[PDB]
């Protein structure tokens, strides 16, 4: 105190190394969006479970070849056929209907001509097959798509709609997944009012709590609103104890610089007995960013004490907090996606690695997107974080059009 | 992998 | 019937032209994620509302210049100071604290040396100012960040965390936004069982309902599960009437090809009296995709009758349905984001424009991502839809490494 | 704008 | 064709 | 340096 300046790269790997993976629970498959499977999932049935027509047409004997055929009836979707197709006969079929016994190929309706139908016009009676069917033509054999006993999803799979649909397909409606982190957010400062309050002398509204909670909720994680806590050790300790009790992760903002009434670091170390892994980061913005762990009865709580400056708080939440939460919910590689974009504007480099919210836009047919710093464009929310390199003797400035790293923080 | 932005290459 | 083949481009502009924008409602700002403002939002207060210190240090008179100063007390965060700084005096300040009357500049603590403190060591009494302060140095004047009467967010803004935080900052906790569409999904077919069912002869599990509902829920829209409807006109009409009653949008899958018991088009036209704008699309997959509107008492309902094939159903849901829903929830440009990627694999082109789910991956420092078709990669869900061009005399094949359009369908 | 994928240019 | 050097096209 | 033509590096 003052804590050493931690490199940005050391701070980041420290968060990922020291963050735990949460335990597992069984969920309903319909709740599986963004969850990570903690089990392999196996088909207990064949898909298709019967030989299925690929086409609307006729089930035939390929050995009959082309010619004129009696239609003995129809194989209807959802019904096992009871007839056997004999030589010179066929049965109508629709897409996904079972192939009746006696038939070994399907001929699509376009390769046929109807000869005779019922007086009512509701029943086909005789058809001309115009082609020589290949054996097994336009049939999905049993287990063509999925075999009984096949592993259809591996443990470690990060599920979206198509994985949910596969769980439905194989009838595995209950699955083991990692828990989502529960994340408690508090604001600190005697100067802060609720968003709902009219201003009073010397005061401003608390924006960080709203911004950070919304940032966590955007990624699908449950949250706990711990309110505004005054600049005093006892109150801060009480709020932190409530967060540890109710949540896996505690986010504070404010009170981490070396100011007179910046108390969070003292409380985390002396009162709470947490391990502070870093208390300053060589980065812009976010110098005072603080990361702590607290082990209670073989459970690791994680604490991010972010800076009070609203821009710092949201930038550091995106860099440190979101990857940690991804790790806790079981994502094997929790690192953010980093893309290449073109700077929309000349920018001066700082001795510190520098980060700024931006909007990524793809122009007509140019391969790389443009990054426009947020500091009609105002109709869209930030979807990137510009990652600017530390200045060097070589480079003191980057020019409009230069290719830069941008971390994805938004979902178009 | 680095969380720190790289300098532009071929430059 | 058979309906004309509609070009992919005509089908898409038809959906966007004929889809309505929903009406407005007032919401709590904390519920604003993904919503579009239907009002301009104005600051009623200055930010900062008092002259604020940028730094931990001292409020001084610049005209005093450097030298030794009596510290008359401290300006504390959240408290209006009651003292006037006179010549040869200063007052301690912290970041965000008000500047007391009499002071016109801030000198950061690093540009000072402490001369004398209290016996207890809890109180600074005299300090040496080592620098000549610039006038107004390290002070945020009233209204520096936001002025009273300023428009801080425009109508048409698509809100993320930072916009929510701005609403909090200015104390506008209730805002006019567009409604979200309510989306009803049904499956069709006598062959379909619930995901929870063991298989019976001739039957398969319904996967489309799960996949489509999950796809809609991923974008934040409320859904209604209309279940499995048999292949018969009366039941289909009853289900469609329930959907029209309970929802803004009805999605069906299955029963749109020219098969014997494919009845949806007849029911939509003759029974429901809906306007079918297209019933076939020249695209792969998704030939039978059907789009209809139904105007009841000056309300426009939209109906997507998607194909039964599970791959077709999810691909067409991503191409047609999601952009429509974006339009209905007030997004001014509802078109999906299209990026340039490199093909991971040689692919044969079809006469029809062709679409396939893929995974987008950025490699070390290569500017463009790779697109790997989904038809360790299995640990991640599809985040793109490959958009392959119709074949020509020139082009019958695309090669590994060629630059292709990929529509973003996932959020890293 | 087209919802149909383009052919590769400079080719 | 121009004997005068051009500027980078998209920038 | 090689007098033998190379293959495209990333492909
Ligand atoms: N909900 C669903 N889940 C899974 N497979 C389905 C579903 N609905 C239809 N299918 C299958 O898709 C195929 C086409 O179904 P069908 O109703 O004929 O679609 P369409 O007439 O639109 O082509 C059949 O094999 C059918 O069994
Ligand atoms: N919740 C918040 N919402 C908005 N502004 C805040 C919030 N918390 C702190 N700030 C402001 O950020 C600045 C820094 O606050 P401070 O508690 O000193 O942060 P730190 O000690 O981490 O630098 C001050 O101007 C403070 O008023
Ligand atoms: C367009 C305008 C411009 O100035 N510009 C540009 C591109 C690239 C660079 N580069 C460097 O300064 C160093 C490497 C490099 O590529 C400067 C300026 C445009 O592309
Ligand atoms: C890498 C391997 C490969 O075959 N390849 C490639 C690139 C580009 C093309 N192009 C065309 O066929 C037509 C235009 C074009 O760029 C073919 C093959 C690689 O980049
Ligand atoms: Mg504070
Ligand atoms: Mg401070
Ligand atoms: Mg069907
Ligand atoms: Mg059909």
């Amino acid at each position: 105190s003052p804590f050493p300046l931690t490199s940005m790269d050391k701070a980041f790997i420290t968060v990922l190394e020291m963050t735990p993976v949460l335990g597992t629970e069984i969920i309903n498959y319909r709740d599986g969006m963004g969850r990570v499977l903690a089990q392999d999932v196996y088909a207990k049935d064949n898909l298709p479970p019967f030989p299925a027509s690929v086409k609307d047409g006729y089930a035939v004997r390929a050995a009959d070849g082309p010619g004129d055929r009696f239609i003995i009836g129809e194989s209807q979707a959802g019904e096992q056929p009871t007839q056997t197709v004999m030589p010179g006969q066929v049965m109508r079929v629709t897409t996904g209907a079972p192939i009746p016994c006696g038939a070994d190929a399907v001929v699509q309706v376009e390769d046929t001509e109807l000869i005779r139908e019922s007086d009512d016009g509701t029943e086909e009676l005789e058809v001309r097959i115009l082609v020589q069917a290949r054996p097994g033509q336009d049939i999905r054999p049993i287990g063509h798509d999925i075999k009984r006993g096949e592993c259809v999803l591996a443990k470690g799979t990060h599920m979206g709609p198509s994985e949910i649909g596969l769980l439905a397909t194989v009838g595995v409606t209950e699955v083991e997944v990692n828990k989502f982190p529960v994340v408690a957010v508090m604001s600190t400062g005697n100067e802060l009012l609720n968003p709902e309050d009219d201003l009073l002398p010397g005061k401003i509204r608390d924006s960080n709590r709203s911004t950070l909670l919304a940032t966590i909720q955007e990624h699908g994680y449950p949250t706990i609103n711990l309110g505004i806590v005054g600049d005093n050790p006892d109150d801060l300790l009480n709020a932190l104890n409530e967060g540890i009790s109710r949540a896996d992760v505690i986010i504070t903002s404010g009170g981490v610089s070396m100011g007179e009434k910046d108390y969070l670091k003292q409380v985390l170390d002396i009162d709470l007995h947490a391990q502070i892994h870093f208390g300053r980061v060589f980065m812009k913005p976010g110098l005072p960013t603080t990361f702590a762990t607290l082990d209670i009865d073989g459970v690791r709580k994680i604490i991010f004490a972010l800076p009070g400056n609203p821009v710092s708080a949201v930038v550091t939440c995106n860099l440190f907090v979101v990857p940690a939460l991804r790790k806790m919910q079981g994502i094997l590689d929790p690192r953010p996606t980093i893309i290449k974009a073109r700077l929309s504007c000349d920018v001066k480099l700082d001795p510190r690695p520098e980060y700024h919210r931006c909007i990524l836009t793809w122009h007509h047919q140019e391969p790389l997107p443009w990054a426009q710093s947020t500091g009609l464009m105002s109709m869209r929310s930030a979807n990137g974080l510009l990652m600017l390199p530390p200045k060097t003797e070589q480079y003191v400035e980057l020019h409009k059009g230069e290719v830069v790293d941008v971390m994805v923080i938004g979902r178009l | 992998f680095s969380i720190v932005g790289s300098l532009p290459r071929d430059c």
